């Protein structure tokens, strides 16, 4: 298989990006690509062995190196808003045919530092009108006011996740579409019969993964800083 | 600037080791019935081998019992297709217009070679298809022609020398006659 | 010059028939695959074909080339949700190559109403339901 | 065995470690249409009038090699590293055209039955050694999967010149001497 550190890097405008990928299909050619919606599958460099990297769709500002059969490297040697996207990786050779594409990386650059935030995790309890009526129970979770959109929420029942009956924004929402930033909002559906929202001894809880400065980022403003963390609410029936 | 298309070799899952990928066309009549053959060999164990005329990947030797499995699943597909997209395409598009399309004038001479030895010297042709005769006054000699193998110089040439053992009377009229097709007219050597 | 996909985005209801264009340079090519980016994952490969033939039909999946046309698609049976992804068409010589080597890539592809309560374990947010189904937006 | 009009022998790799060794060659009823050279990346036409007319991409026998070094690797161990057993390369020397005093001629070396693929051919004029006009081919294959190779000389017929072609390799004791004289 394939992987990708990172998974999701958030930037500083005039910085320096590496990402790795690490093939270990023993293959011979590996591609970065970078999916944009409206621009599609764009081919950004690529190699066909350890040593070589050739230019690929839309190789500007994005110089590649590849030091390895396993590894593969793209390179951003000075950020800009523009360079904000999905990355991909995938691998193929001897002798084909079939791309192995890699899991996938959200890269995010920013011009600024100023309006970033993590996401507050509130977790709704259905109307007692629902349990009656359709004779089973529908848990609602909601997390507001955090830059930037890349969020990924999940639930957890006996300290287990749990897919059944989840639906979930596919996609954010901005809270002024109007101004410029303008931090984003999300929700988030949960259900189950109407004999596990009485009974207590079940254990809900809503999560959500939020991706915000790693470790090493140099934090200004006198707020708590904003930092890659878990963030819960639960419930018990 | 028309491309050729390589046949392609599958992957898998003081003492020198060797490995040989042999993908081999074969064409009879044409295109009209094309074979496809890809051997593979450890050092000179063909282990396992493609054939189109059997349709799947077998082994050949015990050491391949293994690689038979894998491949049939992850090419089979695609090497079915290579005879049709790369043996065929091959043909013609790329072998009409070259190979099928060489012609090289051989190059006739005779000599004195030590009673002695005549020898006519077939030279430079192409391709190999060939023939030569030896008329001493009018008639074949059958007797005391003893000729080479077909050489091959391995430059998309051939030659080949055809003996004659005589002795000199008077002065009499010998006759290396030679038959190729890139002659339309029989070439036709004189000596003394 | 190289491949439009077509059409770029599309509905179908839920037991419909879906079905994907596309054409080439490029010129005959011997490679034309499928896609499937499931949603917020990777791309991996369901279906291809080669010039070797023009219909190949596999396990749900319906592929067509036209070589001369310079054009081949993409059709399923009686859909579900499980079949909405953005799909990705791309073509390639086969092998040997080269420039055009390998891939390309195109452009890519009880009705029973309610309104419910839910608060706080004070504040609220209330529902549009079974139009499974449901949504939320607030001010 | 095997019945036909004429073979193209397209696509052959050929990998041999330890060294590194590779080498990818096409060829038509016999006679190399070209081989890639490995370092540059380049395909290298047998007679370059074939160079005009058509192109193969190189990076294509590059993938070939790449497929071949793998299975290398994956059937040295599955057969017990048991290594590959030096044949005696067997050498001919003939010439081109009939000989003639003061006309330009080719020696040829042809050497067969050799295997592993390396050997080394040379030549000498009257045993002081010589390289300049000449040329040496690929390795080209056989039916018991080793190889023969050919060397040309460039001469000009003469007395009394005295022609060996000389052979090295792994498989014999001492080097093999090709006596040839016009």
């Amino acid at each position: 298989a394939v992987t990708q550190s990172p998974r999701n890097k958030v930037a500083v405008t005039g910085g320096k990006v590496t990402l790795s990928c690490d093939q270990t299909n023993n293959h011979n050619n590996m591609y970065w690509y970078r999916q944009d919606t409206g621009h599609g599958l764009r081919l950004i460099h690529y190699s066909y062995g350890a040593g070589s990297t050739e230019k690929g769709d839309i190789p500007d500002g994005y110089k590649a190196s590849r030091p390895s059969q396993k590894e593969f490297s793209l390179i951003l040697e000075l950020a800009t808003p523009s360079q904000t996207s999905v990355y991909f990786c995938a691998s193929g050779g001897l002798g084909g045919d079939e791309q192995y594409f890699g899991p996938g990386t959200r890269l995010t650059v920013l011009e600024d530092l100023k309006n970033v935030f993590p996401p507050e995790v509130a977790v709704f309890e259905p109307s007692e009108a629902e349990i009656s009526h359709t004779q089973k129970a529908t848990l609602v979770c909601l997390a507001t006011g955090f830059y930037p959109d890349h969020v990924e929420l999940s639930w957890w029942v006996n300290g287990k996740e749990v897919h059944s009956g989840v639906c979930t924004d596919p996609q954010p929402l901005k809270e002024q579409p109007a101004l410029n930033d303008s931090r984003y909002a999300l929700s988030s559906r949960l259900r189950v019969s109407a004999t596990f929202w009485q009974n207590p001894r079940n254990h809900f809880r809503c999560q959500v993964q939020f991706y915000g400065l790693s470790e090493n980022d140099e934090w200004t403003q006198d707020r708590a800083k904003p930092v890659t963390q878990i963030v819960s609410a639960e419930a018990w029936g | 600037l028309v491309e050729r298309l390589y046949l392609v070799c599958g992957g898998e899952g003081e003492r020198h080791f060797v490995h040989q990928f042999k993908g081999e066309c074969y064409f009879t009549n044409g295109t009209q019935r094309i074979r496809l053959v890809t051997r593979y060999i450890y050092n000179r164990e063909e282990y396992l081998r493609f054939d189109s005329d059997v349709g799947e990947y077998r082994a050949v030797t015990e050491l391949g019992r293994h690689s038979a499995e894998y491949y049939n699943k992850q090419y089979l597909e695609r090497t079915r297709a290579e005879l049709d997209t790369a043996c065929r395409h091959n043909y013609e598009e790329t072998e009409v217009p070259t190979s099928l399309r060489r012609l090289e004038q051989p190059n006739v001479a005779i000599s004195l070679s030590r009673h002695n030895t005549l020898v006519c010297s077939v030279t430079d042709f192409y391709p190999a298809k060939i023939k030569v005769r030896w008329f001493r006054n009018g008639q074949e000699e059958t007797v005391g022609v003893s000729s080479t193998q077909l050489i091959r110089n391995g430059d998309w040439t051939f030659q080949v020398l055809v003996m004659l053992e005589m002795t000199p009377h008077q002065g009499e009229v010998y006759t290396c006659h030679v038959e190729h097709p890139s002659l339309k007219s029989p070439i036709t050597v004189e000596w003394r | 010059e190289q491949v439009e996909q077509l059409p770029s985005i599309l509905r179908v209801q839920e037991g419909s028939s879906a079905s994907i264009n596309c054409s080439y340079e490029d010129s005959a090519s011997n490679y034309f695959p499928w896609y499937k980016q499931e949603p917020g994952e990777n791309p991996k490969l369901i279906i291809d074909i080669r010039s070797n033939m023009e219909r190949k039909q596999t396990q749900g999946l319906i592929v067509l080339l036209d070589k001369k046309a310079k054009r081949f698609s993409l059709h399923i049976t009686d859909t579900q949700p499980g079949d909405s992804a953005m799909y990705f068409c791309a073509a390639s010589r086969r092998g040997s190559g080269g420039s055009n080597y390998k891939l390309t890539f195109g452009k890519g592809t009880n009705p029973d109403p309610a309104v419910y309560q839910l608060r706080d374990s004070d504040k609220s947010v209330c529902l549009f339901t079974d139009f499974s189904n449901s949504a939320v937006a607030w001010s | 065995d095997i019945e036909a009009d004429h073979v193209g022998f397209y696509g052959t790799t050929v990998y041999q470690s330890p060294g590194d060794i590779g080498q990818y060659t096409h060829e038509f009823d016999g006679d190399e249409l070209f081989y890639v050279d490995l370092d540059k990346k380049k395909t290298v036409w047998r007679l370059p009038e074939f160079g005009q007319l058509i192109l193969f991409e190189p990076q294509g026998g590059l993938q070939n090699i790449a497929a071949e070094k793998h299975n290398l690797g994956i059937l040295t161990k599955r057969s017990n590293f048991t290594p590959a057993t030096n044949e005696a390369p067997q050498a001919t020397v003939f010439p081109k055209s009939p000989v003639l005093l003061g006309q330009p001629n080719t020696l040829i070396c042809f050497v067969d039955n050799i295997f592993p693929p390396v050997i080394n051919i040379t030549w000498l004029r009257n045993s002081k050694s010589v390289t300049d006009g000449v040329y040496e081919t690929s390795f080209l294959v056989n039916r018991d999967h080793s190889f023969h190779k050919l060397s040309y000389l460039t001469f000009i017929p003469s007395d009394d010149d005295i022609y060996d072609c000389k052979v090295e390799h792994w498989g014999l004791e001492e080097p093999v001497l090709k006596h040839w004289e016009p």
